[PDB]
């Protein structure tokens, strides 16, 4: 399928500025799934890796998962979730998210034949829409990938691999619960640095960026440094066995 | 639905019970109970609108609600309500006195429509369906971009289906089945531009193959380095022959938007920084 190349009018001007601005649109979850009375963090991690796998195996676009994660949580603030149901929920999320962020959607059949009725699923999808009041789309960690590379002056020639290599790690990371407390901006920065530290690939010592990113994103250098660690950890804890 | 009276579905303008008989335009989207849930587009459409709504950008339509009434009897139905506007940039022209809009009323809308477009792009949004039918006109002469069910957040290495914009307003890039991006809105603009100076679609066409040529016969034939030997090498015939009554500046603006190589085609941002304004 034809795949989007650069577009300076979407990759080189004051856009972090709005990404940031729009980042500040949805308040930080003080405590992940704070309102849950039956399903737990542990339950989320497990489900999230089953979703991560859903997208990776079916090759959806990179910004699908991070959005399905986003949907799921925003959804699981308002309404309540049950283990006997989580499977369904999580599946709904992806469905919506793929419809949005990906050209090749995740058909329901192909998502039920992997679990509930292909109809009770449609419902759960709907139940998520009106609940979230059709306000689904959001700022993903992923949206900062190029803009951040742009601002850091990372030479265009590498953007392809960097984007690909980092977008990947940010996705697994997103599986973990400690990461859901962080801002998409930071998570992205963390994952870039993390990734950058795997075959220099012609990039400066990750070091050099930490201070710029502090200036770029506007955070204490310490915070940047921490999130790099944090992200590189959730990236590690990825484990298919948990299923 | 419940408190709404209407004076992939029909676009019925209606009056809401609550507000002072206000006009809340209704866009009842149909959801054939096959096996896919809410229409794939009626989502991205509301998604993007709901996302950027806090900015209340002047040049963008305003979505108010998504009724959605679940039915145990028959299938459920969707009531997508926006803010009501009188006429689409089309109507305005079909009923605009002779000779159409004034070089001023024209210059204005193009500034707005281009202004909102600039905005929309800043948030990596590419509204992929820019056409007279999809622009709105307030009774006071303001522009409102609409029918966002094709618009989407554009991100690097994203996958694309080269099926954007209605045949006529399609940009070269999307006709040659190649990769596209933001310039897809600038082109779709040049067209809507020319189509104001002269209430008639600069590039009418029958097929993609044909749609390309009509466009090539007008703007000419780009070089090797402005091409991603089929079509002909005819001398681009002065645009003053295709769009009647155009300033010498506006001249340049339309030829800045209706460029072939999108990598050159002016950006909504600087287009507003263009002399014609």
């Amino acid at each position: 399928n034809r795949a989007k190349i650069d577009s300076t009018t979407m990759k080189d001007p004051r856009v972090l500025n709005n990404l940031k601005l729009r980042e500040l649109l949805l308040p930080k979850f003080t405590s992940l799934w704070e309102i849950q009375t039956e399903v737990t963090v542990d339950n989320r991690t497990i489900l999230l890796t089953w979703m991560h796998l859903l997208c990776e195996s079916f090759e959806l676009d990179k910004s699908v998962f991070p959005l399905s994660v986003s949907i799921l949580d925003r959804y699981l603030c308002k309404k309540q979730g049950t283990k006997k149901t989580l499977q369904k929920i999580g599946a709904a999320c992806v469905l919506i998210g793929s419809k949005i962020r990906t050209v090749k959607p995740m058909t329901v059949s192909k998502l039920t034949y992997l679990s509930f009725t292909n109809l009770e699923l449609i419902n759960q999808e709907k139940d998520i829409l009106e609940a979230l009041k059709w306000d689904t789309e959001a700022v993903l960690a992923t949206d900062f990938l190029i803009p951040l590379c742009n601002a850091l002056k990372i030479p265009e020639d590498l953007w392809p691999q960097l984007y690909e290599a980092a977008s990947t790690t940010i996705c697994k990371a997103l599986i973990q619960p400690n990461i859901a407390l962080l801002s998409p901006g930071l998570i992205c920065a963390g994952g870039l640095l993390t990734t950058i530290e795997t075959d220099n690939t012609n990039c400066r010592p990750w070091t050099c960026y930490l201070e710029d990113l502090s200036s770029i994103l506007n955070f204490s250098t310490n915070t940047v440094r921490t999130v790099k660690d944090q992200v590189s950890e959730a990236f590690s804890l990825y484990d298919l066995e948990i299923l | 639905d419940q408190q709404y009276e209407c004076v992939y579905g029909k676009v019925f303008k209606a009056r809401d019970l609550k507000n002072g008989g206000r006009f809340v335009a209704l866009k009842r989207v149909r959801v054939q109970t096959g096996e896919e849930g809410m229409p794939l587009s009626t989502i991205r459409e509301v998604a993007v609108l709901r996302h950027l709504e806090t900015f209340e950008h002047p040049n963008v339509v305003r979505l108010f609600d998504v009724c959605t009434v679940s039915r145990t009897d028959r299938e459920t139905k969707l009531t997508l309500v926006f803010e009501h506007v009188d006429q689409d940039l089309t109507t305005y022209l079909d009923k605009v006195p002779e000779p159409g809009v004034p070089t001023e009323t024209i210059k204005d809308m193009m500034f707005q429509l281009l202004r909102g477009l600039d905005f929309l792009h800043s948030h990596r949004v590419v509204h992929r369906d820019l056409k007279p039918q999809n622009i709105l006109v307030t009774s006071s002469g303001q522009i409102k971009l609409a029918d966002f069910g094709l618009a989407r957040i554009y991100s690097f290495q994203m996958a694309l289906t080269s099926v954007v914009v209605t045949l006529w307003y399609r940009a070269p890039e999307v006709l040659l089945q190649s990769s596209y991006a933001t310039p897809v809105d600038l082109w779709s603009v040049g067209c809507i531009f020319a189509e104001m100076f002269r209430r008639k679609p600069l590039f009418r066409g029958s097929s993609d193959v044909d749609q390309l040529g009509k466009i090539l016969d007008v703007i000419g034939l780009p070089g090797e380095e402005d091409w991603p030997q089929a079509f002909h090498s005819k001398s681009a015939q002065p645009i003053e022959k295709f769009v009647t009554d155009i300033d010498e500046l506006g001249k340049d603006l339309l030829l800045k938007c209706l460029t072939f190589n999108p990598a050159k085609r002016i950006s909504a941002y600087s287009a507003l920084s263009h002399p014609y304004f």
